[PDB]
RNA sequence: GAAGGUCACGGCGAGACGAGCCGUUUAUCAUUACGAUAGGUGUCAAGUGGAAGUGCAGUGAUGUAUGCAGCUGAGGCAUCCUAACAGACCCACAGACUUGAAC
RNA sequence: UCGGAGAGAGGCUCGGUGAAAUAGACAUGUCUGUGAAGAUGCGGACUACCUGCACCUGGACAGAAAGACCCUAUGAAGCU
RNA sequence: CGGUAGGGGAGCGUUCCGUGUUAGGGAGAAACGCGUGCGUGAGCCGCGUUGGACGAAGCGGAAGCGAGAAUGUCGGCUUGAGUAACGCAAACAUUGGUGAGAAUCCAAUGCCCCGAAAACCUAAGGGUUCCUCCGCAAGGUUCGUCCACGGAGGGUGAGU
RNA sequence: AGGGUGAAAAGAACCCCCAUCGGGGAGUGAAAUAGAACAUGAAACCGUAAGCUCUCAAGCAGUGGGAGGGGGACCAGACC
């Protein structure tokens, strides 16, 4: 908490300790506040284990990702196909006024984005050291920050 | 316009010109001569020898310090181009023009009036 | 970008790359300052380096395979005698970089690089 | 591919040239590193023993 | 002329170019503020593979012992020895009128 | 059939040199309807900060071509 | 007293000529602005600046008599543009020399390609492009102290 | 394709910057805001400086009404 940030930490004395990298707020479910001792752990002590919970990581990047890999179903040739298969398939009409059909697949970009895996079961589940063991999935690369939301299959 | 030289005829452009002058305009003798020895463009020169061109003769010719200077004026205009051709494809889509630049800045004192006063009594 | 990339294969084959790699090498074990792009740079940089720590081990294993490198017979005995023996107290920083002013008449990049 | 119809040149063409900004020495500051009366604008070699010199003392 | 931003530098399981993320040799101030982002190096793992040299058996080829040895790209830990320079600039000085609730 | 990955020449960025088809004029959004009757510029209404880069590329009956199709003009050029 | 094609009835201006070596001008045409006054209109008059020479009031006469479009003609100049391209994929770099500057010149150490070939010789053609000393704006779709570029000299001596 | 600087060129010594290309001064001339691209040198096109308008507003966008703003007024008189 001194390197890089500076304005976020004095903005914090506000009784509490150890600030981590980005503060991430909640909903209603009755729990402790800011007047007891003000610390959150993770054994959650009501969500029961057992249950489900689901995980929101963060999408990779294809860079400038074409139509081809964004839903993966586009014959063509290579060897003597003028449509090198890699292209998009050529979309689109020829002589219709029409609006071009907007929102339709296209190549586009890519970043880092929600995606939340929902569901899955546990195998094991520590606190303290602090560890999880979520069912494969996962979304996003090890190196991400992930909200590990509790379960709203309500 | 007091003092204005440079010359004409230059093999440079009048597009990727320019964009170097418009930086320098409003700008000292000396922060205009630290810039320039650090734009990677070739429109450096001979527009470096420029800003040295306009000045120092000002300072022998004329009465002008070597401080106080600013670029007043300063813009690129395109000269004389030669049509030249260029074989492709039958000969018919070609005209070929050379945008040439004799760009012609000029030097003088700056204004500005301080007069700072305050009472200091002991 | 290449997930987890390392050493630019430049604009040219592989077999391209080992080609030219061996002069900026030599010349650097042979002459002192080299000068060249900023990737090349980069490039030499681990080419050099790694070629040096062989020598520090000695032995024959660190001669037939270096020699797959350089072929100057000159600069070879070098490093197996002049200033790996040198850096025999340190660990590691064999080559040191430096960025310098621009091309002439090219933009960028331009860097020299010497032995510390 | 297909050909533009009615050229408007004047306007359009003139906003398309605020991109390409006077790119006053791109870099950072890099100013007077101490003992140089001057130096170059960009970031040069330091001062210590004679280094980078073609000739030595 | 601060907070902050920006630029540059060293990089990025993030990028066409910009943006965005981490860091800039005290690895920015106190209290341990948890602050090696990269290259190299050391160790280990993994992938090939049991090579060079030498000795021995055989006319030779070839094989055997050391050798499950050596080599070793992006993987992991560890290590900052090299480069991340001391600084600048940009951005300012509690900051409009009327009315209501307070004083 | 679901193709993916990698190595090259372009594409992208920067530095130097440096074209074209085309074009009455531009501050050239969509949609319904209307209109010598499938216009963005009419009318109503909805939507919409100003301005680039890269890419995909339907509209502007886009560009090149006073079409080789038909017909018209007691035209022409060959042939039977 | 709307007006197309058309018919009829009135005028301005431009070049030149007669009436003019009369008169206006170097205390000065032409080119641009302005007074936005004037006529139904095309325009006219006066004048500032710039600029450099003659031009021409009035009526009439004689005209090759004023077009923004005939995919017009000639010349110059915009836009797409500063997008593409910079022309087989036989990569390139470095230490020095010279120069204001050179990755591509020269010199040195190598890589790489071809190897009946992108070697050499010769005919046709081309025709002085060969060599040396200098210079480079233009010609070399990068620069260039490089060049088959330019500007000066030198050089093809067989009865077979 | 491509015309004429001026009467006579006195068509620019020297000095300063640059690579001893180019320019600016010093001078000559009634003039070079006439000098070898040179006379008078408009328009299309391409820029700088100054005043006003210009991000929640759209359709060959001018016109009629019309606030504010930068200047010029008259010893108000409400205008350019």
């Amino acid at each position: 908490r001194d390197r890089k940030l500076t304005k976020p930490e004095m903005g914090h004395l506000e009784k509490s300790g150890i600030i981590p990298l980005r503060h991430l707020q909640e909903f209603r479910l009755q729990s402790i506040d800011g007047f007891e001792v003000t610390q959150k752990l993770d054994f959650g002590e009501l969500f029961k284990e057992g249950d489900l919970v689901d995980v929101s990581g963060t999408t990779i990047g294809k860079g400038f990702q074409g139509g081809i890999k964004r839903h993966n179903f586009k014959r063509g040739q290579m060897t003597h196909g003028s449509k090198s298969h890699r292209q998009l398939g050529s979309i689109g009409a020829g002589t219709t006024p029409g609006r071009v059909y907007k929102g339709k697949k296209m190549p586009g970009r890519m970043g880092g984005t929600k995606r939340k895996i929902r569901k899955l079961k546990i195998v094991k589940i520590d606190d303290q050291l602090n560890i999880i063991m979520i069912k494969g999935a996962l979304p996003g690369k090890p190196g991400n920050l992930l909200r590990i939301a509790p379960a709203k299959i309500v | 316009d007091e003092i204005t030289t440079r010359g004409y005829s230059i093999s440079m452009s009048v597009d990727k010109a320019r964009r170097v002058i418009d930086q320098i305009r409003g700008r000292s003798y000396a922060e205009t001569l630290m810039i320039l020895e650090l734009m990677p463009y070739r429109a450096c020169y001979p527009i470096f020898k420029l800003i040295y061109s306009a000045a120092a003769n000002a300072s022998h010719n004329k009465q002008f310090n070597k401080a106080n200077l600013i670029i007043s004026k300063a813009e690129v205009n395109k000269g004389i181009t030669l049509k030249k051709v260029k074989p492709r494809a039958r000969g018919r889509s070609y005209m070929i023009l050379r945008p040439t630049c004799h760009i012609t800045i000029v030097l003088r004192d700056i204004t500005h009036f301080d007069s700072y006063d305050k009472f200091l009594e002991s | 970008m290449r997930h987890g990339r390392k050493v630019p294969k430049l604009n040219r084959p592989p077999d391209q790359r080992r080609a030219l790699l061996r002069g900026l090498t030599t010349q650097l074990l042979k002459h002192g300052r080299i000068k060249t792009t900023k990737a090349r740079a980069r490039a030499v940089r681990k080419y050099v380096d790694k070629m040096i720590t062989m020598a520090k081990d000695g032995s024959l294993h660190k001669r037939r395979q270096a020699l797959g490198f350089i072929y100057e017979k000159q600069i070879v005995h070098a490093l197996f005698a002049e200033v790996p023996d040198r850096y025999g107290e340190r660990n590691g920083g064999y080559t040191r970089i430096i960025r310098t002013l621009p091309r002439r008449g090219d933009n960028a990049p331009m860097a020299y690089i010497e032995l510390v | 591919m297909a050909v533009p119809k009615k050229r408007t040149s004047i306007y359009k063409k003139r906003i398309r040239k605020n991109i390409w900004k006077k790119k006053g020495y791109w870099a950072a500051l890099k100013a007077f590193s101490l003992a140089k009366s001057l130096s170059t604008g960009n970031s040069k070699s330091f001062f210590v023993r004679k280094i980078s010199n073609q000739t030595l003392e």
